[PDB]
């Protein structure tokens, strides 16, 4: 007839139960092919350690029941449909301590060879255990381990739809001038099993981001060398005025109450305290050669 | 509730070679531990090889007995369902009745299943 | 969202495309023209924005007006959570400029394409049903339209929207300049006191400190260098020369 | 998986002008990039000319051979899938075979594809 | 959270139960044995926490 790819849609959809996995042998496993691009690194909690992102996501499997044969239908090579009428994997990140609120993508990319095109961004709120002992200037290695949390190997299998050097060199589509700055997104294929007879396939990604040491540069290391040099001006108060001890208690109660006002900032040592407690130190002993003289 | 059956056994010349299989089913099961065991006419049973996932959950971790030290090989197929043992150059001490334990949990619980075991004759 | 580099607008949305499946005559149909069916009910185009780093709440439009030429009617408003990169440089006087792409996240430019309803110097002057006396100024949206491809044979239907805003001056200026020439006017007060008393000592460090804790609290203001702090250090340098003077003398 | 079919050859009189043409099909690819090969009897082959996108996801990048670099132009049409290759001015050393070679990533994953080629006399 | 007293986790949970309907035997159906079903296809258990 001439409804033209309507007929399609139907032949295909028609009898098309989506609970069934999408395989003509049972024994046939259904291989994911995924891809992670990093878009934006949203927020880091260094103190309930967990690294909230966004990511564009790719997903490309085969689904043997609609599979046709672009003749006879008016040489259609591809058909967009529903995602939510056609069986979906169920691939999760382990590292998950919440849910993100991403965009809900309808439809999908089904091709005469059965490939299954779905496209969709998720935010996601996983869990990282940071270290910032140089705090200023830290590296960080997050993980994000996509796995089926449910399917077997032999059931659900993922690979990569790209080369896994073209995965961790991407930094196109993402935003600089931020907190953060992205390094590289290494991708790494793990089966994980917890037993004999039952194993799962992982597929990693470590996200590896640097600090920019600027917004904490001033914010630490400038009002330090004022109140350094403030006593330094400090010094040339003669000891007979009297006042010049006044000054340095002032000075060391502005200092404290400085150092009170940037210990919230980011929490641990930090290490960078060390470099930090010496200038109090100086202050202290300051004031005690002050008292001696 | 999981039933295990052996395969492969029968009659070979010394310093020859065999492989066994174990073959494992059911409906809810994971195996936990995977033994060999063989007991000669007379003799006691004892224990072949074994294996089981290591502390870290990828890579498995066999366990052999001093006498099949290095001759003996113990692998698995999780997608064939059967776990199995390479025996090599093989010795007239190695004749035996080749039965296999497997430490599973069901829904029933976590439990100790043995197969009928296979013959294994070493003769010239 | 300066920190985090986040813009949060609310946008009306329109779209129209052609359903030529809903197409009919108006006669034997008693001279009806268009027809109010349910948005859920009929297909509708995936168009997104890129930008977009999370989900805003906005109010579900259950109905559109379908014509009998086929023209699908879609009206909603959106809450739109979008990343952008702010470039705080001049901080109380900065414009920024904020990109929204709209695109179809699967389907080709040769499924669907992506136009505008109306004349593009309309959609720019378009200021109308937009709420001023806020922190910033609405200057224009300027529409583009691009043809975005990764590769070859295929290739995506791209509609840019720059939204260009200016920031007011106003509330970042009390807060800034007041108690600069004030603690400045203050320390002025301060020179008249005699170099005996030795009261003026305690008098410049009490105003250096106050001035101290001040920069301290106005530190929590705006993140970035914000261009601004200079034009403020040298205040504080201006204090830290006055001291010395003190104690020279 | 996909596949490449070249036409437009013949033969032509030196000075003349041919535009050759290259027919990509298949179910799920993506071309990255397209390059035409030239191979005369006995010779080697040899580049002629090449398309990809360029760092700003937009506009095109071409590349050509210093031999062929102001007579030769490569275009593309999405729309009709098939890139072409304007053969401007041809010279008796522009005499060969002339195959296109496409690098396109599948289901399968990133690999090399060729077509049949056309033969270009002049 | 001290001052609310209330505490925030995050678990990996596992129910495992019998569905006496959905028996059958390996045979007959290509010696399949378990099958993988949409959650809300099925009766599921109400089991919730107190706290
Ligand atoms: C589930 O998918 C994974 C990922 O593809 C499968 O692992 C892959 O197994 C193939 C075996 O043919 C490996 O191919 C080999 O590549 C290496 C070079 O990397 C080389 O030694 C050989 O030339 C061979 O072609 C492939 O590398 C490997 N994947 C990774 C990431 O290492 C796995 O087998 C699949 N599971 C099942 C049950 O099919
Ligand atoms: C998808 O929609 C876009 C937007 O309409 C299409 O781009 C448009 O293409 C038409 C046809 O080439 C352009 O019209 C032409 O305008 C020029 C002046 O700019 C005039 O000299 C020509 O005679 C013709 O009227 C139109 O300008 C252009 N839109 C823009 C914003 O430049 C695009 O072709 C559509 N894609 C498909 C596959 O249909
Ligand atoms: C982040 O940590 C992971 C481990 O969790 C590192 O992964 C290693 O990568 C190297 C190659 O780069 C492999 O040889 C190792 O086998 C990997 N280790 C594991 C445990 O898988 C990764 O390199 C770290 N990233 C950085 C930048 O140091
Ligand atoms: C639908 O509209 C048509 C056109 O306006 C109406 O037909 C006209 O009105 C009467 C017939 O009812 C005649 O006197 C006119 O000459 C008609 N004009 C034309 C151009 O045909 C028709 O009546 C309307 N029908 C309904 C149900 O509203
Ligand atoms: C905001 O930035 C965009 C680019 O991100 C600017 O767009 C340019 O607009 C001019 C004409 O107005 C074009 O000639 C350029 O090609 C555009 N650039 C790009 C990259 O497409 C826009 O002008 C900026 N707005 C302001 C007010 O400066
Ligand atoms: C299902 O499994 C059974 C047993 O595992 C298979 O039956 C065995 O194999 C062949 C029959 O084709 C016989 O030689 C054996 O004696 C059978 N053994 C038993 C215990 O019945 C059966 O073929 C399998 N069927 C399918 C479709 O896989
Ligand atoms: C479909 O494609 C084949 C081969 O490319 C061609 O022979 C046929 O004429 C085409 N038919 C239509 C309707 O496009
Ligand atoms: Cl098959």
């Amino acid at each position: 007839t001439q409804p033209a790819l309507l007929r399609l849609s139907d032949h295909l959809l028609a009898n098309y139960k989506k609970g069934v996995r999408p395989v003509r042998d049972w024994r046939k496993p259904t291989t994911v092919s995924i891809d992670v691009i990093m878009y934006a690194i949203l927020n880091v909690d260094e103190k309930n350690q967990v690294l909230t992102t966004y990511i564009w996501y790719r997903q490309y499997w085969t689904d043997e029941f609609l599979q046709w044969t672009p003749e006879d239908f008016d040489n259609v090579t591809k058909l967009s449909i529903p995602t939510d009428s056609i069986w979906v994997p169920d691939i999760l990140i382990n590292e998950f301590v919440d849910v993100g609120k991403s965009p809900n993508i309808p439809y999908v990319y089904v091709h005469h060879r059965g490939e299954v095109q779905n496209y969709k961004p998720l935010q996601l709120v996983t869990a990282c255990s940071l270290d910032i002992y140089n705090f200023p200037f830290d590296v960080q290695n997050c993980s994000l381990t996509f796995t089926s949390w449910l399917h077997t190997i032999q059931d659900i299998n993922i690979t990569l739809w790209r080369s896994p050097e073209e995965v961790r060199s991407d930094k196109s589509i993402f935003i600089n001038q931020g907190e953060w700055e992205l390094l590289e997104v290494f991708p790494q294929f793990k089966e994980f099993s917890i037993d004999i007879s039952n194993s799962y396939a992982e597929m990693k990604f470590y996200v590896i981001i640097r600090r920019r040491p600027l917004f904490y540069a001033v914010s630490l290391l400038l009002p330090s060398i004022f109140l350094m040099v403030v006593d330094i001006v400090g010094f040339c108060l003669p000891p007979d005025s009297g006042e010049r001890v006044s000054f340095k208690i002032t000075l060391l109660l502005g200092y404290s109450v400085f150092l009170i006002i940037v210990s919230d900032t980011l929490p641990a040592t930090p290490l960078i305290g060390v470099y930090f407690v010496v200038c109090m130190a100086l202050l202290v002993i300051s004031l005690a050669e002050t008292i001696f003289i | 509730d999981v039933q295990l059956v052996e395969s492969g056994g029968g009659l070979v010349q010394p310093g020859g070679s065999l492989r066994l299989s174990c073959a494992y089913s059911g409906s809810l099961f994971s195996i936990l531990r995977m033994d060999w065991y063989r007991q000669a006419p007379g003799k006691e049973r004892e224990l072949v090889a074994g294996i089981t996932r290591d502390a870290a959950g990828y890579a498995d971790s066999t366990n052999y007995a001093d006498s099949v030290k290095g001759r003996f090989t113990i692998s698995r197929d999780s997608a064939k369902n059967t776990v199995y043992l390479q025996m090599n150059s093989l010795k007239p001490e190695d004749t035996a009745v080749y039965y296999c334990n497997a430490d599973a949990r069901t829904i029933t619980g976590r439990a100790d299943y043995w197969g009928q075991g296979t013959q294994v004759t070493v003769s010239s």
